[PDB]
């Protein structure tokens, strides 16, 4: 099945992936567009506002913290997505899926914390 | 006499004629020596007889002669040295040692590494960068021996040469040490009339920042002569310019009959101690009169303490008082050495503690990058012997010797300790003596010594609960001994408090930082990394030539000028302010993060002295005392 999928083109070989990641890292280093900064700032302040009100109501510190390093993590994920299609600039669609992946990774882990939930 | 030797002498004479910088450098050396000799005659230092020669200017003048020095230096360097000696003697007629050459400039394919040095570069001029590992004891080598015959009352002499003195190999004529003259009379050796030239042999191996991370490193021996000795110590990063020569016969004689091959080494012509990150070489750079005028112009402004501090790390939002503290630590204060042997600190120690992701490691890395002699260490990574010193054994002498730890190597420098809270107990006892008494006392088996460890220490720590708690007392949050906390001059607790407008400001600052381009780079082009090697002589991006905020290369020029030029003295108008404020701090009812001891008073004095260094003022004024006090009250309250 994997050989048939590679022949079709919906999967690519491991050595091809290796050399493609090498070319992508040596070739493209994208940037955030100025219109993509406002969305990142708005979502990074909304999540921390939710954590702030949850900590104020619970009066106990959350076990999994959300910091500025998480903002730069989202930036790095967005620029990786833009580096996937060799895009010199990152559009809104990379930001949106970087947010959705961050929700699926760190936000549900924080929701597993009862202090990080309560909403 | 050789015709081609004379032709190359004349060509180098024309080269020295068309560029007069070498001529008036020779003038400067000669007038310095003559003025020192005249001062010694009437009422000191003697510059060596050698001249830095730029290879780029030589390539611009004569490409054939430049290629001759690069490819066949044994045929081209001695004529150039004879030409320089003739020029010096022609201009010393009105007011004896031959003049030597040194080379700067681009080497191209001859700028190599101890791994890259092969046998194709033999008998060629090479520039080799690396790290000095073994440094032999400086030994005098007898050049000419002078003897006295008492029966005749006559002084005799004999000259001695070896293969390392000359680039061109000559017939080895071993002249033995004369003990009888030609008439058979006994000779008495006249020590003090004989001449001895200092000789050293260093070992340069490839830089650990440029060596491959798995395998063993490659090294090469370098022979140094009278003026080039003691310019490096083990652990320095070095650039050695010299002729890669082979010596002896590689077992091709009957007596030798082994496969050491031909012994290969570098006849050192030039030694540049390079400054690298977290090394023992301090970064020192030339201050042009334009930069001195600019430093004096910014010294006259009233906002300069807020300009230099905010221009430290513009990529970190806030933490302004920590920027003030780091600037004052870089100023360094003034130490007091007294006639009765007592010593008083000048250095300023900063401790930062608090929540993660509060730019503590980033600030420590900035202090590592911007200071002349910053050395970076980690709590569990280094040990008690790692920071102070340790004991080893020398192969040649067979006696025990010392290896200097991070604190001795950062003498007159900054030690950046990351994750200070994870240090071991013996390491804490070791740093107790260093951070106040400024010394490392080694009482090991057999050897007793003291080493100077005059260091500013900037440290980053974490609370024991991971996040700082407001309602809990600071004594439970810090969990460090009170004596160690009293060692630190300023203690900054940083808390990641969550506010909507603050979070918005941090986010926009981070994004504007994340939308930067270096000049000359394309939209999608990735930035390249070049390792920063600097020669040691002796949120807005558009900060260029003191417009609003100071660029880092000019800021370190300002720091250099203030540390070398001004040494401020206390005045009574600052002393009354300091005494009153210390008296208020000792007897205040407010709970403070750091304990208040007599070290607070000397902290106030050092901070006022550092702020006086900021203003380039030879006296400590009252506003210096006020700002030194108000920086401390922010850290305490
Ligand atoms: N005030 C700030 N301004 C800009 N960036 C920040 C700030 N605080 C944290 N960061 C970012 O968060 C990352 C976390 O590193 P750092 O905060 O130095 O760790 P630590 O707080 O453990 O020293 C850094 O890469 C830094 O760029
Ligand atoms: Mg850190």
């Amino acid at each position: 099945m994997q050989n048939q999928q590679e022949e079709n083109g919906s999967e690519i070989s491991i050595e091809k992936m290796k050399r493609y990641i090498t070319y992508c890292r040596l070739k493209c280093a994208p940037r955030l567009s100025p219109q993509a900064a406002e969305k990142l700032s708005s979502n990074f302040v909304t999540i921390r506002k939710q954590l702030l009100i949850n900590e104020l109501e619970s009066t106990e510190r959350s076990s999994i913290p959300i910091t500025i390093r998480q903002l730069e993590a989202i930036i790095r994920i967005t620029e990786s997505l833009a580096k996937l299609e060799l895009s010199p600039i990152a559009q809104e669609r990379h930001v949106d899926e970087a947010i959705r992946l961050f929700q699926a990774s760190t936000m549900d882990a924080a929701s597993q914390d009862p202090i990080g939930g309560l909403n | 006499p050789d015709a081609v030797f004379g032709d190359r002498v004349r060509r180098f004479q024309e080269f020295l004629d068309t560029f007069t910088s070498y001529r008036d450098s020779v003038r400067s050396i000669q007038v310095y020596n003559s003025n020192n000799a005249a001062n010694y005659n009437d009422d000191l230092n003697i510059l060596p007889h050698r001249i830095i020669i730029s290879l780029d200017d030589l390539r611009e003048f004569d490409r054939s002669f430049w290629s001759g020095i690069l490819v066949e230096p044994a045929y081209f360097i001695p004529p150039a040295e004879k030409a320089l000696t003739d020029l010096a003697d022609s201009m010393d007629d009105v007011p004896r040692h031959p003049w030597k050459l040194s080379f700067k400039g681009s080497f191209g394919a001859h700028a190599l590494s101890p791994r890259t040095l092969t046998a194709q570069h033999l008998n060629k001029l090479v520039s080799v960068e690396g790290i000095v590992t073994k440094t032999s004891l400086v030994r005098p080598k007898l050049i000419r021996s002078v003897h006295y015959a008492a029966k005749t009352g006559r002084f005799h002499y004999r000259d001695y040469t070896d293969a390392t003195t000359t680039l061109t190999t000559r017939i080895p004529t071993p002249a033995i040490y004369p003990t009888e003259d030609t008439e058979g009379n006994k000779l008495t050796t006249e020590y003090g009339y004989s001449t001895f030239i200092d000789h050293q042999r260093i070992t340069v191996q490839e830089m650990p920042e440029m060596a491959p991370a798995g395998q063993l490193p490659r090294s090469i021996d370098v022979i140094l002569d009278d003026d080039l000795v003691d310019k490096t110590k083990p652990g320095d990063r070095v650039n050695v310019v010299g002729v890669f020569k082979s010596l002896g016969a590689g077992g091709m004689n009957q007596s030798n009959s082994t496969l050491i091959g031909f012994k290969t080494l570098i006849l050192g012509n030039t030694v540049y101690p390079l400054h690298a990150r977290s090394t023992g070489v301090a970064a020192r750079q030339m201050l042009t009169d334009f930069d001195i005028r600019n430093i004096n112009k910014l010294s006259k402004k009233k906002d300069i303490f807020d300009i230099l501090s905010q221009s430290l790390a513009p990529s970190i939002y806030g933490h302004d008082h920590i920027k003030k503290a780091i600037l004052l630590m870089l100023m360094g204060g003034v130490e007091k050495n007294l006639e009765n042997g007592s010593h008083l600190r000048g250095d300023i120690n900063i401790l930062m503690v608090g929540d993660p992701s509060t730019a503590k490691s980033q600030l420590l890395r900035f202090v590592l990058n911007t200071a002349s002699l910053a050395i970076a260490t980690t709590g569990r990574g280094s040990s008690g012997v790692g920071l102070t010193a340790a004991v080893t054994t020398d192969r040649e002498t067979g006696e025990r010797r010392l290896e200097a730890g991070a604190m001795v190597l950062a003498d007159r420098g900054v030690v950046c300790i990351d994750e200070f809270d994870k240090m071991t107990d013996v390491d804490r006892v070791a740093i107790h003596e260093v951070m106040e008494q400024q010394t490392v006392t080694i009482a090991k088996a057999g050897i007793h010594t003291t080493l100077n460890a005059r260091c500013s220490v900037i440290a980053a720590a974490n609370p024991v609960f991971g996040q700082y708690d407001v309602n809990r007392d600071p004594h439970q949050n810090i969990a460090l001994p009170d004596s160690l906390l009293s060692r630190f001059d300023l203690l900054f607790v940083v808390t990641d408090d969550i506010n909507e407008i603050r979070d918005r400001s941090i986010s926009e600052h981070v994004l504007r930082t994340h939308r930067y381009l270096p000049p000359g780079y394309l939209e999608g082009e990735p930035v390249r990394e070049r390792l920063n090697l600097s020669l040691a002589v002796g949120g807005n991006y558009n900060g260029t030539e003191i417009p609003k905020l100071v660029t880092i290369p000019f800021l370190r020029k300002y720091v250099q000028y203030a540390k070398e030029r001004v040494i401020p003295q206390l005045t009574q108008e600052a002393i009354n302010v300091i005494v009153k404020n210390y008296t208020d701090l000792r007897n205040d009812d407010n709970t403070k993060k750091s304990p208040i001891t007599a070290r607070t008073l000397e902290t106030l004095i050092r901070l006022a002295t550092a702020h006086a260094k900021v203003r380039l003022s030879k006296t400590v004024n009252k506003v210096d005392a006020k700002v030194a006090a108000n920086l401390l009250r922010f850290a305490l309250l």
